[PDB]
This record gives structure tokens, C-alpha cells and sequence, in this order.
């Protein structure tokens, strides 16, 4: 309860420091601002939807780690209504509002009037192509209907397991959220694959590639589980989770962080060798992008210092069974998120190292900052570590 | 082995001289200058597959 | 697709790249490609690198060429079930294409196709022993005793 | 429900399960005779098969010029990606502390190595200069050439040698305590020894079972990114390729998902059989195929997702080939196995949702044989085709499989079958100790509440 | 934990003679397989 | 004691040792016969239908 | 003249038995079951196992050694062009699998051969299968056997130690 | 045994460098 506050206080902190910084952006060159609020809008995204996604895999597989962060990520799956009244920026950003707000060109290419419509200017053929299904109407009804159905997951699941507290429960409101979840994860992964689409990968829409999105998926993952390890270090002193929770869903909790670091680089791994191995020019860009002009050292920077050192070092036991390393694995791992985030976004429109600008920082942390000032009032209106539950033996072993 | 390193059995021409003929001391020396005297390629294109195979 | 291109003369007097460019512009929207590519290669500079040019205005069909490299190579003749199957055994092969409009008073196009000696080549990554390998002369080297 | 059922002590444990070995040869069931002498017949097929592929040369198959990889290689990827969820309930359950391994994890390793064997063999038979296969291997030779190590082959080799080694290291390790069961109750004098030098005087102690614990919950997290980076170097020998149904970045985890999709349908196959005609219902549950049905299920989703991947892949893209790619997929001339992929694949596994469907037993062997028979159109749907229409139109043909093909792959089955019923003739199937855990842990549950 | 041979005179001789294996068996593939031509 | 007798210990880290012995020593057998100068025919005065005398 | 074993019946009478064993102070003993209890190993295997530490060396210098072998044989010893590939460090994808598919092999070589060699286990002939009663050990039986090599040891007074806790027998194991 | 180990090395030794011998013979 009160590190809690503590913690959603610092989060209100860095979203004033975000909002400060980001409206200064705009001041500067409001271009600059928009795109840098798509980074930043991505890489806040990363937690609610990871956060949804992995309580519904904990209500799929009922595990120990699942029951002791089932509320934090019920909380952070619930604020995804106001991610998507954060989402609404970018919406008026590739609409009818540019020639207003400063924009030179709208924030994609397929916003683009004279790069789609026929007989144009540019009539560039490959964005002209795919004009049905990139379009601003056709986009902004795609990730309505996303954030429908994310709302109507967590909220409905958030709503169930709120009723969990008072009876019903040992085989009643179980079943029903596993039937939910069951289909909502299929549902969940297809979305936002989706969403990771039409938010990161429209972006050039010269290029595509069918692991994003599941890379996306190992990142949303990834980040939420070391913000998960994050802040369950700031409240092992809620008495609760002294009283129910040991070192064994803590060292489960790590596990699942090693996991996904693996996962993640997997992924990436795949999408390099595949993409470098066969060597054809439509899917060669993206990282002739990604090693020039300064982005290689961030690539290798990524390659030594959010793979190879988080590997190696959560290859023991003490720093998973002990809780205060896990931190700052975590820590450290969050941080790398947001620098692979910057390797995957940015380079689309800074082309160079040296031209990121200062609200590339605010922006991710600003809505970094809003959405843990969210998450942790969520998860105060409740209580936490839901006592009553047919799951519940799992942390007495 | 010849193909990645001709210094070592080259010889001042007299190819078909007899077998009286010892290769010096200074192999090394003397294998580097008719190497390239001779015009002996860069091994990156003696151990070449269309070099021998075919 | 792009594989057989066709110009005409008053235009291609008026300007040589013209072809390139009406092709590229159906594709890309730009009049020349930006093939961008992660392997490096070779440089090749002051090398003789060997290089064929097949001129699609002066091939006609003879097939000439096709019996010549058979003789030339010991190139072994399999029956018709071997070409029933697919399995025709010929290095060079005469692409004819018949595209036009109407279809039935087309446009018939004869290309050779002998193997393009590819710099970047696709065939040299896959092939586990590392049998079709690149030398200094920048030519594809198949060798049949690594097979 | 309960992954156990009740009535059972270590005592019926090892009755039950270990009587099952070391009956007397003589008294060995008659439906044992019927399907070892079913295998024997195929395995002969599997012989003659194999002697006219080295005599006459890989010609006899079907393969032309621009299909080089015709149904050898789909089976190769078949048998190869059978061992996957074999591997899963081996390795992963192990990781993630599932309770439904308990039972199982003796025969998936077993139908693991045996369609490793059964793949094995594929990159071997599929040369036509088969006797220089240690050609891609680094071998020291007179020569000083080396193997490429940059093509996928080249990583395959690696990969299911190093994926057959950990499987049988996993096999041996988890078979040693049963070995030293076997070794006490055979009756035999020389059969004593057999199995005594199998479990090489295993002792089961603390101190050896530390050891025991240890080293398995780390071989397992050894082998479970292992089979997944072995089925993805599977995948790669595609999507490192240039064709255009081939180079697509989902394939590493669509082939990993495919692989355990499959593997469970296999394991469904095969052990619905097992719980009934050998009397294992109280170990394995109905509860356990409950739950084995759900993970076919994920797995399935996942392979769905897969496919519409491929279908978004081929219409978000401006390129003409692609394009092409679901054109001939989808009203092509091979296009039959596509639609049977759809109705196959996608249709067929929307019953899994519901759990009657999922308890009700011949339904689930029939979904499951409808899986791997899809499954197997998923591998015909991404080499086959893909390779019949590519870039330059001239260098299109069509594929036809021979008899030799298709008697090549009977003759693989029986290869499998005889190896595992030698497998559940000598050995057994069911893992003795690690149910004796499980019946304590759940007795233990019982006390705890 | 501490292996059941830990304490035991054969530790020495024994793990002296798997080097000594390793140093007479490689080291004849070396010379075979690198100074015999 | 129970099943095997006393040097049962013995025989089996020496049958262990004997297996990795005849490994390594079937892989020497394999490259001695690769390179032996009977196989490639090294240092063999092959008979001539005349013997010539160089 | 090796030990003395005890025979328990349940897991839970062998687990409370070995609790009370040792308080007493009989350290350097080892209990016998046909599973793992995971309280005896607890108890009285406490401690680190040995074999994590192989299989993090030698994966480590798998992964290393299939590293060095790749780039040995393919851009060192025989430097070959093929594809446009390159003949650097920059060619680190398509290396990649071939370091870990060795450093796993490399590693559960170490795994299985450190278990099976830090447990003594290719040992055919061990004492306590003097006992007539081991042939239950891995079928249903619980002993508890304390050893020679126990600084408190002696037989008369092991085998009443192993009498006033209540079992079915205790018995003597010759060596 | 570790003496049982040279002695097996040694005559593994000898034999091996007689077959070495051998492919010169
Ligand atoms: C990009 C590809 C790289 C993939 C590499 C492999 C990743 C997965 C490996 C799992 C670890 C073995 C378990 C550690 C252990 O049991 O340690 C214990 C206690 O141990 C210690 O205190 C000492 C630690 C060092 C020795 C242990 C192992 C290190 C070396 C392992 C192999 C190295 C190889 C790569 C050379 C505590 O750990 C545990 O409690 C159990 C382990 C949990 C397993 C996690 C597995 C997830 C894999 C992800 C899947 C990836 C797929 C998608 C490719
Ligand atoms: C080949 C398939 C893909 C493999 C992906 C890796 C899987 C993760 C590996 C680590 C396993 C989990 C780590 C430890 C853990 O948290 O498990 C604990 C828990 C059960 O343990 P309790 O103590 O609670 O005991 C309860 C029973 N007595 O395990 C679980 O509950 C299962 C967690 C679900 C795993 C989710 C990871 C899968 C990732 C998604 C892969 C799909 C691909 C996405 C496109
Ligand atoms: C940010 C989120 C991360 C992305 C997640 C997206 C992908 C989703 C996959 C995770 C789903 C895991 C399987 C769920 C289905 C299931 O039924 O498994 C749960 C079962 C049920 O357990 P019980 O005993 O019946 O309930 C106990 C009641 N007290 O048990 C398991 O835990 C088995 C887990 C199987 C894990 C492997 C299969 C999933 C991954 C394979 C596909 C990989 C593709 C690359
Ligand atoms: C050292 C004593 C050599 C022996 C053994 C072999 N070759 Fe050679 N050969 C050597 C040199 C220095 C050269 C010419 C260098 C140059 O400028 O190229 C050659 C020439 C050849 C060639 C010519 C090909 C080419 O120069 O591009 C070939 C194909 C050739 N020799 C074949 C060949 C074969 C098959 C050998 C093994 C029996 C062989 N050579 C041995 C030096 C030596
Ligand atoms: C002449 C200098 C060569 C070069 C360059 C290459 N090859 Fe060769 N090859 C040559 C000789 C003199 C030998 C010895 C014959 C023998 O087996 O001892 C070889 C051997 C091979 C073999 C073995 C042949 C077989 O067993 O059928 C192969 C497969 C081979 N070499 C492959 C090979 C490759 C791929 C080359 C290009 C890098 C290559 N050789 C070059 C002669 C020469
Ligand atoms: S390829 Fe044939 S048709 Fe063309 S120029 Fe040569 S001989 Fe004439
Ligand atoms: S790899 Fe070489 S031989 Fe093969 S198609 Fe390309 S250019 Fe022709």
C-alpha cells in the first residue's frame, strides 16, 4: 500500500517531466513531437497489453507466479481504456487534422494524399497497393476494434475476479475466467500482432515482415515481467505477500524473465538470419536502416547488453531466488527494452544516432510515467494477491 | 600446399635439369623474388575449385 | 513479370535507358532501383572477370547454342520419361514466351538461359559442402567430385 | 479432475507398470504378435524401398528440376517435428513443473528418439551420393576442405545430431532408476545383469537422487531451447531460402508450433492405445488428455495464426510473387492440398474448444488423425508448391510422387512401429519412479489440503 | 555436496591417467591426422 | 554383490575405458588406412612390362 | 563392517526417522528410496551437487569451440567465397547455430557424464546389496543406512541407536 | 584401477603406433 504510493507518485513525477519536455517538442517542430509519441505511445504500450496477455496466460496455466502477480496484472490490464484515449493523439495525427498541428507530411505514408491516391504526384505502387487495408478510416476502425475487445478482456476479467472475492469461486468464476481466457488469447495474439502492425510496421510500408508483431509479443512480454519483478520488490512489505508469497514464485517470476529474454532474441535472431541469409531487397532496407549511420553500435549495444549480459547473468539461482538482484536485473532489463524499442522504431525517421532528439527520452518516459501513475492507483482500489481462489494452494506448495 | 605457399619449391627456372639440383637456404628469399618474377598468383586464386577441378 | 524486355527503336534512339525506366516506374515508382543489399561480395577490380551478354534482338530460336554447350560439356541425354518427369539435362535453355496481346497472333520471345554466374549467389549459401563455391574470377564453381 | 486416480501405492506402482517388461518372451500377448508382425512387414517395405533408392539412385522418387526437394524432405520435416512435443513433455513440462508429464514423458521420449531415427535417416536417403554424408561433417581429412556451416544443411546436421544425442542422454538418464526396478523384480539370473548394467547398480539414495533432480531439471533446461532452436533450424532450411513461399519470417516459431502440433497428434495416436489396451488408466487420466488436447489446442492456434501470417504476408505485399504464391496455392494446380490444409488444419480444431469433445475419445483419435495427416499437408503446402511455380515461368512443373516415395514413407512408419514395440516389449512405458514421486506428491497435496 | 570418491587414494592416479589418456589419444589424432602425409 | 560379483566395479569402469579406447583406436585404424602408403601406393616400385630403368 | 541399514516403511516415517537420526548426532549417512523425497535430500544431501558448474564450463567452451571451429574452417584455414557472404566477423548470423548446437551437445555430455561420475554410478557392486532386504529399495522400500565412515561410529551402538527408533529391521551391511 | 589404466593406455600405445608404423610399412 504505501511504497505503492510512493511508486505511482514517481511515475506522476515522470510524466510531468514527459508532458513538460514533449510539449516543448511541439513547440520546436511538432513533427518531431508526433513521431516521438509514436515511439513512446509503442513503448508504453508495451506493459497493458503484456500485462493482459500474461494474466490471461496465468488464468490458461494456473501457476504459483500466476496467483501471486494476478492482481498487478489485472491492474495493468486495466488501464488499457486510457491507452487508448493516449492512443487518440495519433489518431488526429494521420487523419484530416494534419495541414493543422504543424505536420509537413502526415505521420505515415499511406495518411499520405499523393503516395496512394491514383494518378497523384507520387503514386508510389507498393503504399497504393495496400490502400484498402492502410487507410486512415480502414486504421483507426482496426485499433478501435482492438482496444474493443483488449477493454472487454481485462475488464470483464478484472470484474470476474473482483466478484472472486466473495464466494463462488472454487469451481464457479474459475472456469468461466479460463473459458475467457482461453479464447482471448488467441484473440489477444492475433490484435495485437495486428496492432503491432499497423502502429510500427506501417510505418514503412515498403517492408514488412510476418515475425513482428510476435516479436512484439516477446517484447510486451519481456517488459511487463521485469515491471512485474520491478515493482513486486517495492511491495514485499505489503504483509500480504509476506504472509502468502515466498522466494519460490519469486524465483518462478525470474524464470519466466530468462524465458522470454531467450524468446525475444530468438525471434530477433530469426527475423535477422532470415532476412540476411536470403538476401532480397524488400526485406533488406529495414536493416540496411539499422546498421548505418550510428544505429550498428545500438545494435551491437543491444546484442552485448540485453542479451548476452542478461543471459549470463540469470543463469544462477541467487539472482532468481533472491528478490533484491532480480530488481535490478529487472531494471536493467526494462531499460534495455527501451533501447531495442528505439533500435525498432526510430530509425524510420531520425536515420541517423546522432539525430535523436531530446522527447525521443520524453516521450517513453512520460507515458512510461502515465501509465504506472494508472497502474498503480489500479492496483490500490483492490486488494491485492486474491486470497480466495481455487489456485490459491499453489503458494503454500 | 604448393598452392598456398610456391616460396618453398620454386627454383630459378632449369625446370628440367637433373636431379643434381638442391634447393639453397635462403628458400624463403629467393622463393619470394621468383614468385614474383614468375608471376606466381596470389593463393586466393590458386586454391580456386576451377583452378584443378573441372 | 520482368523477364523478357521489349523497347522500341524510336524510342530507344531518343533515349537508351528508356526501358528500364517505364518498367521500374510500374514497380517501384521510381525511374531507377535502389537495390540495397547486406552481403558485401567481392570487389573484383583488377581482376578479368568473365561475363556473357545475350542480346534479345539478335537470338532468334536457332538452338544452336543449346547443342553446342551439350557438345562441348558431355552433357548425357536422357530419354523422353526423363523429360516427362523434368529432368531434361541441358545448361543453357531457350525461354519462349509468347506474350502479347490478342493471344493468338502473339509475340513470341525466345531468351537463353544459361546460368547467370550470380555474384551474390543464392546457389553458393544453401549447399552444405561447400561445393558451388565463388573464386577469383567471379564465376560459380561447381564441382561434381563434392556433390 | 485428478492427473491419478486413487487406489494406488508404490507397490502397485511397480506391479503395474513394471510387469508389463520382463514377462516371459513365450508369454507375450497375441496383439503384441499381430502389430510387431504388422511393423516387421513394413519395416521389409521400408528395406526394399531403400535398396532401390541406393541401387538406381534418388531418381526413382518423383523429384524433377525445379521440385529438388519433393516428399523425402516433407517427410524429413514430418518425422523430424513428430519429436517436438515428444521433446515438450520430456523437457518443458519438466521446466514448468506440470503434473501431467508424470505418466507420459517415458513413451514421448521413446517416440521421440524412434522419429528422430525415423528422420535421421531422410537426410542421409534423400543424397543419391549417400556414402559421402560424413562430407558434412567436419572430418579431418587429406583434403583440408571443410563443410560450408553457413548453409542450413550444414546447421542440420549439427542440429539432429546434437537433438538424437541430448534425446538419448535424457532417455538414459530418466530410464537408469526404472532399469534399477527391472533389474529387482526380472527372476531370471541373467536378466539381472542385463538390466544391472543398464542401471550400472543405480542405488536410489540422497546424495545420488540430489544429483538425479539436478542434473535432469538442468538437461531439461539444456534440451527445451534445444528442440526449438533444432525445429527452427529445420524452418531455416527454408526461410534462409529465396523462394517466396519459403523466405517468410514466422516460419522459426510457425514450424516450432507446427512441430508440436503434430507431435501431440502422434502422441494422442499412440497412447490412446497404450491407456487401453495395456490396463493404464489410473496413471494416465482422462484428465491427462484433457489437458493434452488443450496444448494440441494452443499449438493449433498458433499454426492457424501461422497461415493467416502467410496469407497476410502474400496480400499486404505489392510484389507479384507473392501474390502469385496464393494464387497457385489457392486455385493452382496443387491446390487440393491447400484446401485440405484449410479444412484440415483450421476446421478440424475449433472442436477442441469444447470439453466434451476434448473427453470424448473417439473423436479425439479421430481429430488427432485428421491433425497429422493436415500436418503433413502443411509440409507438402510450404515445400512442394512453393517450389513449382517460382520466378522465371519457364521453370514451372508440376510434382508427382512415384510408389517409391509413398513406399518410403510406409516403410518409415513400420521403422517406427517396430521400434517402438521393441520399446514397449523390454522396457517400460511408463515411467516407474517420478510416478511413485507423483503419487507421493499428490498424497502429499491430500495431507496439506 | 562432495562426490563418494572425493576421499578416496584412487582419486589422484586415475584423474591423472584421463589427462594422460587425453594427451596420448588426441595427440595421436593430431599426428595422424595433421603431421601424417 | 546382489547380482554382479566383486570386480564388477572393475570390469566396468575398464569396459567404459575399452569402449572409448576402441573408438579412438578404430578412428586411427580408418585414417592410418586413408593415408598408408598401400592404399595410395606410396614408395611401391609398381612393376613395369619392360622394366625400364630411369 | 561397512554399516548399518534400518528398513522404514512409509516416506513419511523415513523422513521423520532421519530427523530424528543425526540430531543425535550421527552425521555422514544415506538413505535409500525408490523416489526422490526431496527431505531426505532436504536433510541430509543439503548442500551444492557439483554437476552445474560442468555444464557451465563446458557449455561455455562448446559454445566457444563451435565459434572457433567455424571461423577456422571457413574464413581462416580454407577462405572460400560463396554467395557474396563475408570473410569477416560481419559474417557472425549463419555461425550462430552451429555455437549453440554445440555448446547444448558439450553441455548435456557434461550433465549426463558429471552425474553420473560425481555419484560414483558405473558401479555395478556396491555393499548395502548385501542387505536381504535391498531388492526393495527400488520397489517399495525406505532404508535409511549410516556408514563407516562416521566419526561416532561403532556397531553395537549404531544398530541400538537404529533399534530405538521404531523399524521393521535393522540389520549390519557387510563391506 | 589406475595402474590397470597405463597398462591399457600403453598397450593401446603400442598397438597404435604400430598400425601408425604400419601405414608406412
Ligand atoms: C539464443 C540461444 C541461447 C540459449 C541458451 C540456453 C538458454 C536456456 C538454458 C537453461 C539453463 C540451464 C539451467 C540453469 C540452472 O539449473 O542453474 C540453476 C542453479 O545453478 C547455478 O547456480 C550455476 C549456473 C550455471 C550452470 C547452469 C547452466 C548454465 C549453462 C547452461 C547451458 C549453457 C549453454 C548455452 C552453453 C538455476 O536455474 C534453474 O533453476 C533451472 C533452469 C531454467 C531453464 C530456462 C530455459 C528457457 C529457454 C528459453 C527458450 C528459447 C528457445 C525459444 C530457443
Ligand atoms: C516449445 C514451446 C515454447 C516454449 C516457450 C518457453 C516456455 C517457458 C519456459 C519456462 C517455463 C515457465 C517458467 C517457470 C514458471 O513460472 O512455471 C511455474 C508454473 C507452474 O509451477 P507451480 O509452482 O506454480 O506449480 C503448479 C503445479 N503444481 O508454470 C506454469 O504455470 C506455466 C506457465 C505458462 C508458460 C508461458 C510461456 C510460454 C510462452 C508463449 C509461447 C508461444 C509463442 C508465442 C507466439
Ligand atoms: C505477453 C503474453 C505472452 C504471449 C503469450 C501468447 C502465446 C500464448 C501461449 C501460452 C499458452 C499456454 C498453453 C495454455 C493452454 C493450456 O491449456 O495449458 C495449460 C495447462 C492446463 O493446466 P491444468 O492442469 O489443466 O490446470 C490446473 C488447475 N489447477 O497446463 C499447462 O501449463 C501446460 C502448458 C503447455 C506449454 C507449452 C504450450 C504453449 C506453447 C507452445 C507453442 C509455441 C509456439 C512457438
Ligand atoms: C608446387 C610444387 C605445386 C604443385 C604441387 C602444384 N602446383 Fe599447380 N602450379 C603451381 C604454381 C606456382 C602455378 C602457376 C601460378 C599462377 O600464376 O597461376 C601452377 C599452375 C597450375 C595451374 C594453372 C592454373 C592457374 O594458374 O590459374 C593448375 C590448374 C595446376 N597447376 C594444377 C595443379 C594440380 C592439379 C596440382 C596437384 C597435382 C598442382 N597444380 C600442384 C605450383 C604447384
Ligand atoms: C588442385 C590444387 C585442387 C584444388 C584447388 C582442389 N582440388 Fe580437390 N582434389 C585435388 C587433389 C589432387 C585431391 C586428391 C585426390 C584424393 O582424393 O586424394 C582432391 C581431392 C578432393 C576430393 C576428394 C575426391 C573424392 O573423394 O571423390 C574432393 C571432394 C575435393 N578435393 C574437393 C575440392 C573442392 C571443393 C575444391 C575447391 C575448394 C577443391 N577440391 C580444390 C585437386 C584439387
Ligand atoms: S542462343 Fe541459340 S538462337 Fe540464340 S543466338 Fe545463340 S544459337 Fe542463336
Ligand atoms: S546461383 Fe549461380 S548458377 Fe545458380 S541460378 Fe544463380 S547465377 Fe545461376
Amino acid at each position: 500500500i504505501p511504497q505503492l504510493g510512493q511508486v505511482q507518485m514517481l511515475g506522476l513525477a515522470a510524466a510531468v517531466i514527459g508532458i513538460g519536455v514533449l510539449a516543448a517538442g511541439y513547440f520546436l517542430s511538432p513533427t518531431s513531437f508526433f513521431e516521438s509519441y509514436i515511439y513512446g505511445y509503442y513503448v508504453a504500450m508495451t506493459i497493458p497489453l503484456g500485462c493482459l496477455g500474461f494474466l490471461m496466460v496465468q488464468h490458461l496455466t494456473g501457476g504459483a507466479w500466476g496467483v501471486t502477480v494476478r492482481r498487478m496484472l489485472e491492474a495493468g490490464a486495466a488501464t488499457l481504456p486510457i491507452m487508448g484515449l493516449l492512443f487518440i493523439p495519433i489518431a488526429l495525427g494521420y487523419f484530416d487534422t494534419y495541414k493543422a498541428l504543424g505536420l509537413e507530411h502526415p505521420l505515415y505514408e499511406w495518411a499520405n494524399p499523393e503516395v496512394v491516391t491514383p494518378g497523384g504526384a507520387e503514386f508510389d505502387p507498393i503504399i497504393a497497393h495496400k490502400v484498402p487495408w492502410l487507410s486512415p478510416l480502414w486504421v483507426t476502425a482496426r485499433i478501435a476494434i482492438f482496444f474493443i475487445i483488449w477493454s472487454a478482456l481485462a475488464l470483464t476479467l478484472r470484474a470476474w475476479s473482483r466478484q472472486q472475492d466473495a464466494g463462488g469461486d472454487a469451481k464457479k468464476l474459475a472456469t468461466r475466467m479460463r473459458r475467457l481466457s482461453g479464447i482471448g488469447v488467441a484473440l489477444f495474439v492475433i490484435t495485437v500482432t495486428f496492432f503491432s502492425f499497423d502502429v510500427a510496421m506501417s510505418l514503412d510500408p515498403h517492408w514488412f515482415s510476418t515475425i513482428y508483431g510476435a516479436h512484439y509479443m516477446a517484447n510486451a512480454g519481456l517488459m511487463t515481467l521485469a515491471f512485474l519483478a520491478l515493482m513486486m520488490s517495492r511491495v514485499r512489505d505489503a504483509a500480504l505477500f509476506r504472509e502468502y508469497v515466498s522466494v519460490k514464485p519469486i524465483h518462478d517470476i525470474g524464470k519466466l524473465i530468462f524465458a522470454f529474454t531467450v524468446l525475444w532474441t530468438y525471434m530477433s535472431y530469426g527475423q535477422l538470419v532470415i532476412i540476411w541469409s536470403g538476401d532480397v531487397a524488400e526485406f533488406t532496407p529495414w536493416y540496411v536502416h539499422r546498421t548505418q549511420h550510428g544505429w550498428v553500435f545500438v545494435a551491437l549495444a543491444l546484442m552485448l547488453f540485453a542479451f548476452a549480459l542478461p543471459f549470463f547473468v540469470l543463469l544462477f539461482r541467487g539472482t532468481k531466488r533472491n528478490l533484491n538482484t532480480l530488481a535490478t536485473i529487472a531494471g536493467w532489463i526494462v531499460v534495455m527494452r527501451f533501447v531495442d524499442m528505439a533500435w525498432i522504431i526510430l530509425p524510420e525517421f531520425r536515420e541517423h544516432l546522432w539525430d535523436i532528439a531530446i522527447t525521443d527520452v520524453a516521450a517513453p518516459i512520460g507515458l512510461i510515467g502515465l501509465v504506472i501513475a494508472l497502474f498503480a492507483a489500479n492496483v490500490q482500489q483492490a486488494p491485492l494477491l486474491p486470497l480466495r481462489d481455487p489456485n490459491m494452494e499453489q503458494l503454500q506448495n | 600446399n604448393c598452392h598456398r605457399n610456391p616460396e618453398l619449391y620454386v627454383r630459378p627456372r632449369e625446370e628440367v635439369y637433373n636431379m643434381d639440383y638442391v634447393p639453397p637456404s635462403n628458400q624463403l628469399e629467393i622463393g619470394r623474388q621468383l614468385v614474383a618474377e614468375y608471376g606466381i598468383m596470389p593463393p586466393d586464386q590458386l586454391t580456386n575449385c576451377y583452378v584443378c577441378h573441372r | 513479370r520482368d523477364i523478357y524486355r521489349v523497347g522500341e527503336f524510336k524510342k530507344f534512339k531518343e533515349d537508351p535507358k528508356y526501358i528500364a525506366k517505364e518498367v521500374y516506374q510500374e514497380e517501384y515508382g521510381r525511374e531507377t532501383p535502389n537495390y540495397q543489399s547486406l552481403q558485401p561480395g567481392d570487389d573484383y577490380t583488377g581482376r578479368n572477370a568473365w561475363g556473357m551478354t545475350i542480346n534479345l534482338n539478335a537470338c532468334i530460336g536457332c538452338n544452336a547454342c543449346v547443342v553446342a554447350c551439350q557438345a562441348e560439356n558431355n552433357i548425357a541425354v536422357v530419354g523422353k520419361d526423363q523429360v516427362s518427369r523434368g529432368r531434361e539435362m541441358h545448361w543453357i535453355r531457350i525461354d519462349r514466351y509468347f506474350a502479347g496481346e490478342d493471344l493468338d497472333n502473339p509475340s513470341i520471345y525466345m531468351m537463353p538461359v544459361n546460368c547467370m554466374q550470380c555474384e551474390k549467389a543464392p546457389c553458393e549459401v544453401v549447399c552444405p559442402v561447400a561445393a558451388t563455391v565463388h573464386d577469383y574470377e567471379g564465376l560459380n564453381n561447381m564441382v561434381y567430385n563434392r556433390c | 479432475e485428478a492427473y491419478l486416480l486413487p487406489g494406488e501405492t508404490y507397490t502397485s506402482i511397480s506391479a503395474k507398470i513394471g510387469d508389463v517388461p520382463l514377462t516371459p518372451p513365450l508369454k507375450t500377448p497375441k496383439g503384441w504378435l499381430a502389430g510387431f508382425s504388422v511393423a516387421f512387414f513394413m519395416l521389409m517395405i521400408f528395406f526394399v524401398s531403400v535398396t532401390w533408392l541406393f541401387i538406381r539412385g534418388v531418381g526413382i522418387w518423383g523429384i524433377n528440376i525445379p521440385v529438388g526437394w519433393g516428399m523425402d524432405i516433407i517427410n524429413f520435416v514430418w518425422w523430424i517435428g513428430i519429436g517436438h512435443a515428444g521433446t515438450l513433455i520430456s523437457a518443458i513440462l519438466l521446466l514448468l513443473n506440470q503434473g501431467w508429464r508424470n505418466s507420459i514423458n517415458r513413451f514421448a521420449e521413446a517416440m521421440t528418439l524412434f522419429a528422430v531415427a525415423c528422420a535421421g535417416l531422410y537426410p542421409i536417403l534423400h543424397l543419391g551420393r549417400p556414402w559421402l554424408f560424413y562430407w558434412l561433417i567436419p572430418y579431418p581429412n587429406t583434403h583440408g576442405m571443410w563443410p560450408q556451416f553457413r548453409s542450413a544443411l550444414a546447421w542440420d546436421v549439427f542440429a539432429i545430431s546434437t537433438y538424437a544425442t541430448v534425446s538419448l542422454v535424457f532417455w538414459l538418464v530418466g530410464l537408469i532408476p526404472d532399469f534399477a526396478t527391472l533389474r529387482d523384480r526380472a527372476k531370471n539370473i541373467w536378466v539381472k545383469r542385463l538390466y544391472g548394467i543398464a542401471a550400472l547398480g543405480w542405488r536410489g539414495s540422497a546424495r545420488h537422487w540430489h544429483r538425479y533432480e539436478m542434473a535432469s531439471i538442468l538437461l531439461a533446461g539444456l534440451s527445451t531451447p534445444l528442440v526449438v532452436s533444432v525445429h527452427s533450424i529445420i524452418s531455416l532450411d527454408f526461410a534462409i531460402s529465396q523462394v517466396p513461399g519459403w523466405q517468410v519470417t514466422v516460419f522459426p516459431p510457425y514450424f516450432v508450433a507446427g512441430a508440436v502440433f503434430a507431435g501431440f497428434a502422434m502422441v494422442l495416436l499412440l497412447m490412446i492405445p497404450v491407456r487401453t489396451f495395456y490396463g493404464f488408466e489410473n496413471y494416465i487420466t482422462l484428465h491427462h488428455l484433457d489437458v493434452m488436447a488443450k496444448v494440441m489446442l494452443t499449438t493449433g492456434m498458433i499454426v492457424v495464426y501461422g497461415y493467416f501470417m502467410e496469407v497476410f504476408a502474400s496480400l499486404y505485399s505489392g510484389n507479384e510473387f507473392e501474390e502469385y504464391l496464393l494464387y497457385n496455392r489457392l486455385f493452382g494446380p496443387s491446390s487440393w492440398a491447400y484446401w485440405g490444409l484449410l479444412f484440415c488444419n483450421a476446421v478440424a480444431i475449433q472442436p477442441l474448444w469444447f470439453k466434451k469433445v476434448r473427453q470424448n475419445i473417439p473423436a479425439l483419435l479421430i481429430i488427432s488423425l485428421i491433425v497429422s495427416v493436415g500436418m503433413w499437408l502443411e509440409r507438402y503446402v510450404i515445400i512442394v508448391i512453393s517450389l513449382e511455380r517460382d520466378f522465371l515461368p519457364s521453370s514451372w512443373d508440376i510434382y508427382i510422387p512415384t510408389i517409391w516415395d509413398w513406399s518410403l514413407y510406409i516403410g518409415t512408419f513400420g521403422l517406427f512401429f517396430t521400434l517402438l514395440f521393441l520399446f514397449i516389449r523390454v522396457l517400460p512405458m511408463i515411467n516407474i519412479f517420478e510416478m511413485r514421486l507423483f503419487l507421493y506428491q499428490e498424497t502429499e497435496k491430500a495431507k496439506q489440503r | 555436496m562432495q562426490p563418494e570418491w572425493s576421499g578416496d587414494p584412487e582419486v589422484k592416479p586415475v584423474f591423472l591417467a584421463v589427462t594422460l589418456t587425453g594427451m596420448v589419444a588426441f595427440l595421436l589424432m593430431v599426428w595422424l591426422f595433421a603431421f601424417y602425409w | 554383490a546382489q547380482i554382479f560379483p566383486r570386480n564388477a566395479n572393475l570390469l566396468s569402469r575398464l569396459s567404459i575405458f575399452a569402449l572409448v579406447l576402441l573408438v579412438v583406436e578404430g578412428i586411427l585404424i580408418l585414417g592410418v588406412y586413408f593415408r598408408s602408403n598401400y592404399f595410395r601406393q606410396v614408395n611401391v616400385a609398381i612393376e613395369q612390362p619392360v622394366a625400364f630403368s630411369h | 563392517v561397512y554399516g548399518v541399514m534400518a528398513e522404514f516403511p512409509t516416506p513419511e516415517a523415513l523422513i521423520e526417522a532421519t530427523r530424528k537420526a543425526k540430531a543425535a548426532g550421527y552425521t555422514k549417512m544415506d538413505a535409500f528410496s525408490p523416489f526422490p523425497i526431496e527431505e531426505v535430500i532436504e536433510e541430509i544431501a543439503h548442500g551444492d551437487t557439483g554437476v552445474p558448474r560442468l555444464v557451465l564450463l563446458f557449455g561455455l567452451i562448446g559454445a566457444a569451440s563451435g565459434f572457433i571451429l567455424q571461423y577456422i574452417g571457413n574464413l581462416v584455414d580454407y577462405p572460400l567465397n560463396v554467395g557474396g557472404r563475408p570473410l569477416d566477423i560481419t559474417n557472425w548470423p549463419a555461425m550462430i547455430p552451429i555455437t549453440f548446437e554445440s555448446g547444448i551437445l558439450l553441455a548435456s555430455f557434461a550433465a549426463a557424464i558429471g552425474m553420473i561420475v560425481l555419484n560414483g554410478l558405473p558401479s555395478p557392486y556396491h555393499p548395502v546389496f548385501n542387505v536381504p532386504r535391498f531388492q526393495y529399495a527400488s520397489q517399495d522400500a525406505f532404508f535409511l543406512c549410516i556408514e563407516a565412515t562416521d566419526p561416532l561410529f561403532d556397531r553395537s551402538r549404531t544398530s541400538q541407536f537404529l533399534r530405538s527408533l521404531n523399524p521393521m529391521q535393522v540389520s549390519e551391511v557387510a563391506y | 584401477l589406475s595402474r590397470l589404466m597405463i597398462a591399457g593406455l600403453m598397450v593401446f600405445l603400442v598397438l597404435s603406433l604400430v598400425v601408425l608404423l604400419a601405414g608406412r610399412l
